[PDB]
RNA sequence: CGGCCCCCUGGACGAAGACUGACGCUCAGGUGCGAAAGCGUGGGGAGCAAACAGGAUUAGAUACCCUGGUAGUCCACGCCGUAAACGAUGUCGACUUGGAGGUUGUGCCCUUGAGGCGUGGCUUCCGGAGCUAACGCGUUAAGUCGACCGCCUGGGGAGUAC
RNA sequence: GUAAAGCGCACGCAGGCGGUUUGUUAAGUCAGAUGUGAAAUCCCCGGGCUCAACCUGGGAACUGCAUCUGAUACUGGCAAG
């Protein structure tokens, strides 16, 4: 029922008496088509090793997201220190309009209508976090509701 | 393996092997999903024992939180709303529906006894409208008993039986004081008719005195046969308290009791002296 | 169910000094006596009893629960406490990730188990000398360090501290998995990761001690319900 | 309610600051570190040798009580500055006892005059005394049998310098520091004072009035360099030392117990 | 900016009151002050010392080291207008957990003692939230905001040429 | 702050910004209307060339400007505090 996606897998250097030892870093993302999300960041000295490690770290401590119903619930901005990332819900049929890890992390999310730019860095690493900070501190109109001592009607 | 090392918490496994084996498993809140790992990919271990020692129809439930929600897992696979509850024998009625009620009964003797096991004691698969059938079999008795507890006037008495919830029986141990909301409480006196309720529990203790507060028949004379146990109790309001008792009684003094006829006393009488005669022959 | 007479006698309002404490105990403080903290008993013991309520409320469900001190002044009581209600304990070093890495600790688990096992059960003596002191040493080690938990299985069901900042790695085990935490937190410590916090004199004896007491008494309560 | 406020004001009223109130039960003792209670936030971490008397063993079982003192707070934890130092504030009502009617009447015992004064001891403390008040005349105790019993009548005291001077014998007869601090100087007046901290290159001894002394690290034994003074003398204890050097310009008095 | 004294003189802070009644903040151009070196004229010249000379060292030693040593350093009046002129942090205002100090006021308190409880100014260190690329900053912000100005737009060429 | 980037420091004209209360005005601001904002182009709904491009009817838009009539919270002006 879940869907898992390796974004981005870079190799690694720590250099030593001899020479340099060589390792690599899978960043994965998984989530279950619903607001719930994880990403993994997981390292090994073979790249199959590391991807099941950031699989395993992904599947746990996952977050969860409010989604009204294919797309956001309003526009969100999330950074995490250098990549800077404005996300914007959009009506359905526009597809997911975003770059790169951030795409990904976004279509596990089972969000299906979003437009969306990175800003500052593109670091995959630190724009997934972002993202992930972004979709994380959006919340949602019962939310809101429930926040102020209203009903939804009352704000629409 | 995870059940292996303490994460899948496996309590009963009320399964009839041979035909369907499902059973209900807990598991400590850590995002383990226990059916979850008992099923696999796609089933994988699930096919496992589904071809294991034979054809068998595994089942894992969820399991929720204490007994009362072991009762739906037990009616699963299919689709539970609601169920009754009681003390000791609290006896799960299961409360679906018809058409749903074809897959959830499934066969009459396999998962009628297979979801029995389920909760270690017994479940009485109903329907929806059986349910309110016997729901309303319930308001009116608490007030179809003769009504047999605190008692005034009729006329004040349909009046407070239609805002009252589950008639009076045994009443005055709930709220005392959303009665006298109702349109006329000036002094303590409805708050004192469910004191009145209360004595008529106590004056059917007296009843029971009546039929045992004051010495009732003994075995001899409620086995026998031909007599009920407010014929025996007729009868032995007039001292007797054996059968050996009724047979030294005669038609003529066995007829001043109005329930008994002269011809059934003296066929009890007949009956009662036989037995004290041929008692010898079993 | 813990009386303020009690606890007034056994020193549980007693904090510590105005250069050590914490601002966010600001809220369980009282006053400043003789330039030591008070803590305010009127706020600490609802929240006590609270947190007793939850403990047996834990037991009733048949939940475990780890008690931690390793104070050193107090290892013994916990020690005790943990026994009277037959639950496990750490009243010495807590390793670190003992619950995070408890698979890895599960194993040492198992290696002083089977150790004990020897030692007892085996009666095989004739060992060569030097090997057979190594192996005490190896039990004596893991004695003192899992001797609480080696029947525990898994994972705690909640988790009582005697003090939050001397036990920080426990408790951030604890909020990383989700495992409840009943912590006693002094004025310098930190009350943040702790779910049911006791503001009480982690330092002075008596006042464990009576910490202790009743919730092994609620403990032992919830056993029985 | 005002409850808990009207208690704390009580039990503020109900204990002062110093070691006056005999409040602290003994709760354990062992071997060498007893432990009390007296109301504090912790505590005590109490020597063995606090509480000792006169011969070398233990006089004091669970429960009893003697107050200990205060005024300093948590080095870090633990609560205490130790009980003897409250005796000493005993000491000191026994002594002004004596203005009352003139006469202060013990056992005092000076064999020998440290600091040209014989040293007189009262119960278990040993206190030191100026020349003339050993003896009420030239009788001079050393003709006396060795350590003799008579009592203490007072010939001289400092008031602010715990120097203490009693006349052994005839029971018949009946800023501050540094401007004239010439009273111990000349070359060699020995003096009983108490160490306060070894600071691995010292012992700091420090008694006589708000002054500073150092028997810093070579004299101290008849060992020079490899010494480390916390193994060779002790923490917080009354010792032989006199002056062999003041400044009275940059207040160094050095000190020595090499003597 | 550092020995004492005197004369003239600017600012800062606190204590209470009394008064004025938005008179304020910032500031392109503009104006002033602006280390050391340097320049001009006139004085002065102990010590030190660019330059210079000799002796060493060295492969060489137009240096480091040694022996000497003149501009200058000092004073007066002018000019120069730059420095890692640095907190590499523009100015003004407001708000946001703490601890340990220093210094300088001041209110009360039995100063019963060097103290006890406050309340102001300036100031050193540590550290929380938050911020930050990290390092770190952290009520003296590099946090949360407002007002005005100055400045940046790849490295060199070049802060150079005209 | 260390990546390029805080004038060496100040005073200060012009300029920018401006505590708090009341009154007034109505400049800014907002609302409505009128006039205009060529047609074509763009966009919406239509129509015609077999479709399309292309042609084409009607609308919308042309974010503006000018006026008149209102609103007066804020900013401004004026008057008193």
């Amino acid at each position: 029922e879940l869907q898992e996606k390796l974004i981005a897998v870079n190799r690694v250097s720590k250099t030593v008496k001899g020479g340099r030892i060589f390792s690599f870093t899978a960043l994965t993302v998984v989530g279950d088509g619903n607001g719930r999300v994880g990403f993994g960041y997981g390292k090994a000295r073979e790249v199959p090793a590391a991807i099941q490690k950031a699989m395993e770290k992904a599947r746990r401590n996952m977050i969860n997201v409010a989604l009204n119903n294919g797309t956001l619930q309003h526009p969100v901005k999330g950074v995490h220190t250098g990549s800077r990332v404005f996300m914007q819900p959009a009506s359905e049929g526009t597809g997911i309009i975003a770059g790169g890890a951030m795409r990904a992390v976004l279509e596990v999310a089972g969000v299906h209508n979003v437009l969306a730019k990175a800003y500052g860095s593109t670091n995959p690493i630190n724009v997934v976090r972002a993202t992930i900070d972004g979709l994380e501190n959006m919340n949602s109109p019962e939310m809101v509701a429930a926040k102020r001592g209203k009903s939804v009607e009352e704000i629409l | 393996p995870e059940i292996g090392e303490e994460v899948i918490e496996i309590k009963a496994a009320a399964r009839d092997p041979g035909s369907r084996a499902k059973i209900a498993v807990k598991t400590n809140d850590k995002r383990i999903d226990p059916v979850g790992a008992c099923v696999g990919m796609r089933g994988a271990r699930v096919q496992a024992v589904s071809t294991e020692l034979g054809g068998e129809r595994i089942d894992i439930v969820l399991w929720d939180d204490n007994p009362a929600q072991f009762v739906i897992n037990a009616m699963a696979p299919a689709d539970v709303a609601s169920i009754v509850v009681d003390e000791d024998k609290h006896t799960m009625d299961i409360a679906v529906e018809a058409g749903n009620l074809a897959q959830a009964i499934g066969r009459n003797g396999q998962n009628v006894r297979l979801a029995s096991q389920l909760s270690g004691w017994e479940l009485n698969v109903m329907t929806v409208d059986d349910l309110q059938a016997k729901h309303q079999a319930e308001a009116h008795a608490a007030i179809d008993t003769f009504t047999k507890y605190l008692d005034i006037d009729e006329d004040f008495a349909t009046v407070l039986v239609e805002e009252g919830f589950s008639t009076l029986e045994e009443l005055a141990y709930v709220p005392m004081k959303e009665l006298l909301e109702i349109e006329g409480l000036d002094e303590p006196t409805v708050e004192a008719l469910r004191e009145r309720a209360k004595n008529a529990l106590a004056t059917i203790a007296q009843a029971q005195e009546e039929s045992l507060g004051d010495n009732k028949p003994a075995d001899d004379l409620l086995n026998l046969e031909g007599v009920d146990r407010d014929l025996a109790f007729k009868l032995a309001a007039r001292g007797v308290c054996t059968l050996e008792d009724l047979a030294e009684q005669g038609i003529d003094d066995l007829a001043d009791i109005e329930g008994l006829t002269d011809e059934k006393a003296g066929a009890l009488i007949m009956a009662a002296r036989n037995i004290c005669w041929f008692g010898d022959e079993a | 169910t813990v009386s303020m007479r009690d606890m007034l006698k056994a020193g549980v309002h007693f904090g510590h000094q105005t250069r050590y404490w914490n601002p966010k105990m600001k809220p369980f403080i009282f006053g400043a006596r003789n330039k030591v903290h008070i803590i305010n008993l009127e706020k600490t013991v609802p929240m006590f009893n609270e947190a007793l309520a939850e403990l047996n409320k834990i037991a009733s469900r048949k939940g475990k629960i780890l008690f931690v001190g390793t104070k050193r002044a107090a290892s013994e009581a916990v020690k005790d406490a943990a026994l009277s209600c037959d639950q496990f304990f750490v009243n010495h070093r807590w390793l670190g990730g003992m619950l995070t890495n408890w698979k890895t600790v599960r194993q040492s688990i198992k290696r002083l188990k089977d150790l004990e096992t020897q030692s007892q059960d085996g009666t095989f003596d004739k060992l060569t000398k030097k090997e057979a002191l190594m192996r005490t040493r190896e039990l004596e080690k893991l004695e003192n360090s899992l001797g609480g938990i080696k029947d525990m299985g898994g994972l705690p069901d909640a988790l009582f501290v005697i003090d939050a900042d001397h036990e920080h790695i426990a408790i951030k085990e604890a909020n990383n998995l989700g495992i409840p935490v009943f912590a006693i937190v002094d004025t310098n410590s930190d009350p943040d990761g702790v779910d049911f916090v006791i503001p009480g004199n982690d330092d002075a004896i008596r006042a464990v001690t009576l910490y202790l007491g009743a919730v092994a008494a609620t403990v032992r309560e919830g056993r029985s319900q | 309610e005002s409850f808990a406020q009207l208690f704390e004001e009580s039990l503020k009223e109900i204990e002062t600051r110093p070691g006056s109130i005999v409040r602290g039960v003994v709760v354990a003792i062992d071997k060498d570190v007893v432990l009390v209670d007296a109301g504090l936030k912790s505590e005590s971490a109490i020597p063995a040798e606090q509480f000792k008397n006169a011969q070398g063993e233990l006089e004091i079982q669970v429960g009893d009580e003697v107050d200990v003192a205060l005024d300093a707070v948590e080095d870090g934890f633990g609560e205490t500055l130790l009980s003897r130092e409250k005796a000493k504030r005993h000491e000191a009502w026994i002594t002004l006892e004596k203005a009352y009617e003139d006469a202060e009447t013990v056992t005092g015992v000076i064999n020998g005059k440290v600091k040209g004064g014989f040293t007189v001891e009262l119960n278990g403390i040993r206190a030191f005394l100026p020349g003339s008040l050993v003896d009420v005349r030239p009788v001079r105790d050393t003709l006396h049998l060795e350590g003799k019993e008579l009592e203490f009548k007072v010939i001289k005291l400092d008031q602010k310098r715990n120097n203490v001077v009693v006349s052994r014998r005839a029971v018949i007869e009946s800023e501050d520091p540094w401007v004239a601090i010439a009273k111990r100087y000349p070359e060699g007046t020995k003096l009983t004072g108490r160490v306060t901290n070894l600071t691995d290159y010292g012992c700091f001894v420090e008694i006589e009035e708000g002054v500073e002394g150092l028997v810093h690290v070579s004299e101290m034994d008849w060992t020079n360099k490899n010494i480390h003074p916390s193994k060779v003398v002790n923490v917080g204890d009354v010792v032989e030392v006199m002056v062999l050097d003041i400044d009275e310009e940059r207040r160094r008095i050095s000190l020595g117990l090499k003597q």
